[PDB]
């Protein structure tokens, strides 16, 4: 059960940071549909409160 | 239990949708003091932009006293701190 | 590019440092300083406020001026680790001081890390037989265990630890990280001929041990931090290289008076004694890092001076709580000259138990200290009326406890230059035995110089005929 | 004024607003205020000579008066401000009573704050809620260079999990 | 620049001048150049020594009786560090 939860949790770590370098590559490769969502989003946040 | 790593993927995309004060004047040993937290209460927690928790006990005219609940390296000066809302407390049961 | 600050001030040890633009050096970074010498380190402290840090130097502020311009190097101290610094002699800022060139080491890795969890805590029982009596009975050190040996001046807790580095160490196999933390340079020379003479250290082949040096001649900063560098050349042989570590730190309490030295020009109110408010906590980082994990075993050593003979001084008083055998020095006992001048009735170990040394030891070990706490109980009669008060069974535990007390008395070898009778090292099943007789009076017919400054039960037979003749 | 700052260094340039506020003196002091720290700062002369602790009281007066009768805009009520500070000792602090009157006029006729990246626009209308949703999406459009918030925290969520 | 001859207060000061001095401690005004350790001399020849440097001002050690100077006076570094004749 130990050499079980070892192996499942190494996976689990390994696919977490192999997920985490791909995110910071695509973010980096100048993403013009992150740029445009994040102008829509503070406008949208601004009116539900005023 | 099949695929246990996809189980944990799904439950932590969306959290952050909802999070849009004060600056640090100076820090050293353990305590950093704060420009700004003005609605904040005595003995309440802070996170500060890096990441270590603290608690305001000085809350004097200028500015307010932080006692860190971890190390301090990670705190420089002008770095934005934030206010919790709520007194330190525990789980129980 | 290069971050530079601006020196704004110099007060003793302390250098404050005036950043240009928004992006202040980190706490505990590195800074230099270029001199005609070499070059001036720096550890930054703190955030003043306004741009302004102010920092420690790791050595003297002699010289420097108003105005002058520092680098910041972006990391805190580093030190070379793993097997290439072995048999090389280093700074508190991990250099080659050993004249011989750069230490050529894969990684460098900061001093300052965060001790080692409480999941990768790990724990067991077993005895380090030492070979000295006192230790081996009464208090038993323990393999991977935290080891410290209290004293105040001139007690022997240097020539102590020469006795423990002289049987353990040889007979180990494994890595040795010594560090000489505010002792005599002249000891670290002598420490360094030692080494290649034994054939510890082999400058043309290979070594089981390594040097780290911040002396007694260092600014408080370079003190407040030696220590430091040894730990972490110890934990990378702990950790990454999964080896049992012999670590011997000598002074230890050294670390702690220097960061009182520096405290109230860091701005800090005192506390008890005139100690940094922080000396708990400061200690808690550095000591909760000395440690055996899950990855590696550590035994240490740790010599532990105690200012003015007072052990409950804010410093030694909380040591203790940090190590696993806890062994005491008596300047009274010295000038008795009961060699090693242990303290039989305060030393301790959590290894004296019978689960681990087994009923007879265990035995052996409490009649013994009820003998000498009795002895203890009546100084003040003898010293008085003297022994003709005293009843019969009194009178005869007296001269009993006065022999166990001179049989604790054990030569070392490398005090030989001192008593002049070559030293003994007795073992542990040895040592046992020989005290349960004398507890057994099998011996009470045998004047008390006999079982002084002898090995075990067969030495005081072979004396006491010398004697006798 | 509701707005603090301090109460013994930052008391200087609130103490002589009192008086400044009458008849219409606010606008002249924050151009005079500016030509005493210039013309002692970057000028190489009268620095040295007022930041020791020799002279007398009559020498840092008469020092004072020599330099304002020349220079643009000190014959009001700007002369009062260094004779203050001359005989009380505290003419080496100059930039603090300079930069503590203009924060005045900006607080009390503007907005202040900031927001992300540069500064805001710091408008003078009235209210701070339908100011900075006019402002906000005229300046993300224009400029806005962006040389990150929200990679930072989702990245942490996933390492305590 | 035309308040630099307008002042008239004698706008040449190159040492430093005593700002106070009590208790074997004299805190001298100026000397920008001065090295922590370093020697100083005194109106009245008498040897102190650069304890402290801070902004604005440096701590300075007597080697004497303090009598030996006054608030005011005249400031003059040696550019040797605290040093002795040897040989
Ligand atoms: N086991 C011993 N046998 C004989 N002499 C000893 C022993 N231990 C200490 N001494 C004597 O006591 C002196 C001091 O011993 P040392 O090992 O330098 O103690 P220390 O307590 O480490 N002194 P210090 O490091 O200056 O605070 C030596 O010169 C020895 O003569």
């Amino acid at each position: 059960v130990r050499y079980e939860a070892s192996l499942r949790q190494l996976e689990q770590r390994q696919l977490a940071k192999s997920v985490i370098s791909r995110v910071q590559s695509e973010l980096g490769n100048p993403k013009f549909q992150e740029k445009v969502l994040q102008q829509s989003i503070s406008e949208i946040e601004q009116l539900l409160s005023k | 239990p099949t695929e246990v790593s996809s189980i944990l993927e799904e439950r932590i995309k969306g959290v952050s949708d909802e999070a849009n004060t004060g600056r640090v004047l100076a820090v050293g040993d353990g305590i950093a003091r704060v420009f700004g937290l003005n609605n904040i209460q005595a003995e309440e927690l802070v996170e500060f932009s890096s990441g270590v928790k603290g608690m305001a006990l000085n809350l004097e005219p200028g500015q307010v006293g932080i006692v860190l609940f971890g190390s301090d390296r990670l705190v420089k000066e002008g770095e934005l701190v934030k206010r919790t809302g709520n007194i330190v407390d525990v789980p129980v049961g | 590019t290069p971050i530079t600050g601006k020196v704004t001030a110099v007060i003793g040890a302390i250098v404050d440092v005036h950043f240009e633009q928004s992006e202040l050096p980190a706490i505990l970074n590195a800074l230099e300083i270029k001199t005609p010498q070499g070059k001036l380190v720096l550890e930054v402290a703190q955030h003043l406020g306004e741009n302004t840090v102010r920092t420690i130097a790791m050595d003297g502020t002699e010289g420097l001026v108003r105005g002058e311009k520092v680098l910041d190097t972006g990391g805190p101290i580093s030190v070379p680790v793993g097997r290439e610094t072995l048999g090389r002699i280093i700074n508190v800022i991990g250099e080659p001081i050993d004249e011989r060139g750069p230490i050529k080491s894969k990684l460098r890795k900061p001093i300052h890390a965060d001790p080692p969890s409480f999941a990768e805590q790990s724990t067991s029982a077993e005895i380090l037989e030492t070979g000295i009596k006192v230790v081996d009975l009464l208090a038993p050190y323990a393999r991977g265990g935290k080891i410290g040996l209290f004293g105040g001046a001139g007690v022997g807790k240097t020539v102590f630890i020469q006795e423990l580095i002289n049987n353990i160490a040889k007979a180990h196999g494994g890595f040795s990280v010594f560090t000489g933390v505010g002792e005599r340079t002249r000891e670290g020379n002598d420490l360094y001929r030692e080494m290649k003479e034994t054939g510890v250290i082999n400058l043309e082949g290979e070594s089981k041990v390594a040097l780290v040096f911040g002396q007694m001649n260092e600014p408080p900063g370079a003190r407040a931090r030696v220590a430091l560098t040894g730990l972490t050349i110890a934990e990378y042989f702990r950790d990454e290289e999964g080896q049992d570590v012999l670590l011997f730190i000598d002074n230890i309490f050294r670390f702690t008076q220097a960061g009182s030295e520096v405290s109230a020009l860091l701005g800090r109110i005192p506390s008890a004694v005139g100690y940094q408010p922080t000396l708990a906590t400061d200690m808690g980082l550095l000591q909760e890092r000395i440690t055996t994990t899950k990855k590696g075993s550590v035994t240490s050593v740790q010599a532990v001076y105690v200012p003015a003979d007072d052990l409950t001084d804010p410093a030694p008083a909380t040591t203790f709580a940090h190590l696993d055998a806890t062994t005491v020095l008596s300047r009274g006992i010295s000038e008795l000259g009961i060699y090693p001048a242990v303290d039989p009735l305060d030393s301790k170990s959590r290894l004296l138990d019978a689960a681990v040394v087994g009923q007879e030891h265990y035995d052996v070990a409490s009649k013994v200290q009820e003998t000498l706490q009795t002895y203890k109980s009546l100084q003040d009669i003898i010293a008085i009326l003297g022994m003709d008060e005293l009843s019969e069974q009194d009178k005869l535990t007296v001269e009993r406890a006065r022999k166990i007390q001179r049989f604790l008395s054990q030569p070392f070898a490398v005090a030989e230059v001192f008593t002049g009778i070559p030293g003994k090292l007795v073992r542990l099943k040895d040592t046992v035995a020989s005290f349960k007789a004398v507890l057994e009076g099998k011996y009470d017919n045998i004047p008390e110089h006999a079982f002084y400054m002898v090995g075990g039960i067969e030495d005081v037979v072979a004396k006491a005929e010398k004697l006798a003749a | 004024p509701p707005v603090r700052l301090f109460g013994v260094e930052g008391t200087y340039a609130t103490a002589l607003y009192q008086a400044a506020a009458k008849n219409s003196s606010i606008d002249a002091a924050f151009q005079s205020l500016q030509k005493v720290e210039s013309t002692v700062k970057k000028n190489p002369k009268l620095g040295h000579l007022l930041l020791n602790p020799a002279l007398s009281l009559k020498d840092r007066n008469s020092v004072i008066d020599a330099i304002v009768e020349t220079h643009k805009n000190l014959d009001g009520y700007v002369v009062n401000l260094l004779k203050v500070l001359s005989e009380n000792n505290r003419l080496g602090c100059f930039e603090k009573i300079a930069s503590d009157f203009g924060v005045l006029n900006d607080a009390h006729n503007g907005l202040l704050k900031g927001t992300v990246t540069s500064a805001e626009p710091l408008d003078p209308k009235s209210f701070k809620r339908i100011e900075k949703a006019l402002s906000a999406s005229k300046l993300v459009g224009q400029g806005k260079s962006l040389k990150s918030t929200k990679i930072q925290k989702l990245n942490k969520v996933l390492e305590d999990s």
